[PDB]
RNA sequence: GUUUAUUAAAAACACAGCACUGUGCAAACACGAAAGUGGACGUAUACGGUGUGACGCCUGCCCGGUGCCGGAAGGUUAAUU
């Protein structure tokens, strides 16, 4: 039941599926009484360094508040989803909704 | 081996020619198929009497295939269903038999052995292009899309 | 667990046992059993084909599902039970449709765990999926050499196979022996290691222990006479020969594999 | 039964001679192979144990004529 | 307080080769430098900033 | 514990343990002109071969010779032509 900050980059060829993934991921948390405090689609951006012979990735922001299990069980889905590469999660003490 | 061609072959020669080939090529491919027959005096005389109609008949076979190719080409879209996962990734696969049945279902009878899938086996959702070989000198093309819920 | 016996007598001082309290204490599942008889190393000609085999405790074979073709039907692990026919244990699973089967027990499996087989199954230990759908770098066991033929790799107590690369229609596997092999992506594999990893820590402790499991004594070639073994005899302990097998083939270094059929799939040898 | 079904070739016994002319008995056996020939008349493939020489005989005489002899000898195929 | 996503300000505290400028030069307070470094390392992981000029 | 049934029961053989080495499964290997069979309805924590022989402290130096393993540019070299 803590505040979390989630960032994940997907394959540029899958830029047409990002709206779908956001809905599915958001649905999973909201089903466990969680709520999303911030959502931002940063668009395709230039990578500082290549990853897996790839130079452009689609960036999004997701700050959420949900229980331990739903993020823990959400991490495992992040692992085997080949579309998403190099996702990160963070711990926060207070919900933040800024443009950034 | 010396053989008599009953049909146009891609590189070996044309109909009715007398060109020698490897024994294995004729024994295992040409003879079991209708492409050619062994070159002996017995068949040569039989060929001459049969020569006129074979050339005429082979023209109708590719004509129907060309006509059937246009009929196949008329159905520009075919829809199939399969086990589709997240982000459109299908757990299973769409084989040549699956695409074959779809075209005949409320469509045109197409054999399972004439479907061509050069790009793979169509393991991803969306719409892709598939080619058929109705006859050795004709081609057919159509867009195929797979979707499921 | 591993327990060292107290030295209450010779032949018991050095005995180390592997005790698993989770194993079923009762009789096995009768309808899934069948009779297998000991051969003693004799072939259909009656000649001793392989040596140092004979005797031992009677054993009853149990049909272990090495294919796992029940797709889309979840099953629950009823219990783990001892298997005399192999080093690993076997977990009895109950598909919710009412069918029971035996499978090799993975590393962490226990009674009541959820296991599912299929192409859409979850990525959990005990689940069987084609390596096409299995993420690369994941540890798997009971891998089939051919699609639909049943698993043939990583079946021992603590063995496992690592999926290192996936190129097109073939997946390269790091076998337990260290050799890298190529297999079709359509072949199925079971996630997770094989259970009972402590099978290598047991010590038989006494000669009779080996006899209980059908291993007859091995006689050295040095103690032989020249007529029986190339190592032969000699007054005293004389060897003066390059070590060889009892049929004259040089041992201790000589390569022996001569299978030109499947060397295409062997990307790299074990060493 | 390492016998060709067409030409009837069967293993024959001879001896191999070394430089010192020592004679050790040996066997010469034919180049039998399992091959299937289509019968243009019966629309079916027929498989018989034939040697390399026998295949050439079928190539020259033709499969249809060859099977006629086997029927005469009563050999089943 | 310092946010790794605040990417516009990060070049003010890194060199061309990706070096993190020491506090003795930038004059930043010790407490802020510690969190600043965490932000920089965090951004580098996400490919937002480069580890070095060679890639 | 085993052994020269009928002059040798032992320090010999075996032994748990240890090490080297072979074997990716139609496994190596072994009995078979072959089919096939065992190894094994086992799958490298498995199996075969070899040496040593519980356990304790240990197991040093030498690859010229012989064997094995790897490479092989070059020299030499069979049938065939
Ligand atoms: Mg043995
Ligand atoms: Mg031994
Ligand atoms: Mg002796
Ligand atoms: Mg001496
Ligand atoms: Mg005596
Ligand atoms: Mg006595
Ligand atoms: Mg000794
Ligand atoms: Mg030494």
């Amino acid at each position: 039941m803590r505040h979390y900050e989630i960032v994940f980059m997907v394959h540029p060829d899958q830029s047409e599926q990002v709206p779908g993934m956001i809905e599915r991921y958001t649905a999973a948390i909201t089903g466990a009484e969680g709520k999303i405090h911030r959502l931002e689609d940063w668009g395709r951006r230039q990578l500082a360094y290549p990853i897996n012979k790839l130079h452009k990735a689609h960036y999004v922001l997701m700050n959420v508040e949900a229980p331990q299990e739903v993020i823990d069980e959400l991490e495992t889905t992040f692992r085997f989803n080949d579309a998403v590469i190099r996702s990160m999660v963070m711990r926060t003490k207070h919900a933040v909704t800024e443009a950034s | 081996m010396q053989v008599i061609l009953l049909d146009k072959v891609a590189n070996l020669g044309s109909l009715g020619d007398q060109v020698n080939v490897k024994a294995g090529y004729a024994r295992n491919f040409l003879v079991p198929q209708g492409k050619a027959v062994p070159a002996t005096k017995k068949n040569i005389e039989f060929f001459e009497a049969r020569r006129a109609e074979l050339e005429a008949k082979l023209a109708e076979v590719l004509a129907a295939a060309n006509a059937r190719a246009e009929k196949i080409n008329a159905l520009e879209t075919v829809t199939i269903a399969s086990k589709a996962g997240d982000e459109g990734k299908l757990f299973g696969s769409i084989g040549t038999r699956d695409i074959a049945d779809a075209v005949t279902a409320a469509g045109v009878e197409v054999a399972k052995s004439e479907v061509r899938l050069p790009n793979g086996v169509l393991r991803t959702t969306g719409e892709h292009e598939v080619s058929f070989q109705v006859h050795s000198e004709v081609f057919a093309k159509v867009i195929v899309n797979v979707v499921a819920e | 667990a591993v327990v060292k016996c107290k030295p209450t007598s010779p032949g018991r001082r050095h005995v180390v046992k592997v005790v698993n309290p989770e194993l079923h204490k009762g009789k096995p599942f009768a309808p899934l059993l069948e009779k297998n008889s000991k051969s003693g190393g004799r072939n259909n000609n009656g000649r001793i084909t392989t040596r140092h085999i004979g005797g031992g405790h009677k054993q009853a074979y149990r049909i272990v599902d090495f294919k796992r073709n029940k797709d889309g039907i979840p099953a629950v692990v009823e219990r783990l039970e001892y298997d005399p026919n192999r080093s690993a244990n076997i977990a009895l699973v109950l598909y919710k449709d009412g069918e029971r089967r035996y499978i090799l027990a993975p590393k962490g499996l226990k009674a009541g765990d959820q296991i599912q087989s299929g192409v859409d199954a979850a990525i959990k230990p005990g689940n069987t999926l084609p390596m096409r759908n299995i993420p690369v770098g994941s540890t798997v066991h009971n891998v089939e050499m051919k699609p639909g033929k049943g698993g043939q790799l990583a079946r021992s107590a603590g063995t496992y196979v690592q999926i290192v690369a996936r190129d097109g229609a073939y997946v390269t596997l790091r076998l337990r022996s260290g050799e890298m092999r190529k297999v079709e992506a359509d072949c199925r594999a079971t996630l997770g290691e094989v259970g009972n990893a402590e099978h290598m820590l047991r010590v038989l402790g006494k000669a009779g222990a080996a006899r209980w499991r059908g291993v007859r004594p091995t006689v050295r070639g040095t103690a032989m006479n020249p007529v029986d073994h190339p190592h032969g005899g000699g007054e005293g302990r004389n060897f003066g020969k390059h070590p060889v097998t009892p049929w004259g083939v040089q041992t201790k270094g000589k390569k022996t594999r001569s299978n030109k059929r499947t060397d295409k799939f062997i990307v790299r040898r074990r060493s | 039964s390492r016998v060709c079904q067409v030409t009837g070739k069967r293993p024959v016994t001879g001896n191999n001679r070394s430089h010192a002319l020592n004679a050790t008995k040996r066997r010469f056996l034919p180049n039998l192979h399992s091959h299937r020939f289509w019968v243009e008349s019966e629309k079916r493939f027929v498989t018989l144990r034939v040697s390399a020489k026998g295949m050439r005989v079928i190539d020259k005489k033709g499969i249809d004529t060859v099977l006629a002899e086997l029927r005469a000898r009563g050999e089943k195929y | 307080e310092i946010d790794y996503k605040d990417i516009a300000t990060l070049k003010n505290y890194i060199t061309e080769s990706g070096k993190i400028v020491p506090s003795r030069i930038t004059g930043t307070r010790a407490k802020y430098q510690r969190q600043l470094a965490r932000a920089i390392k965090r951004a580098r992981y996400l490919s937002l900033l480069p580890y070095t000029d060679r890639h």
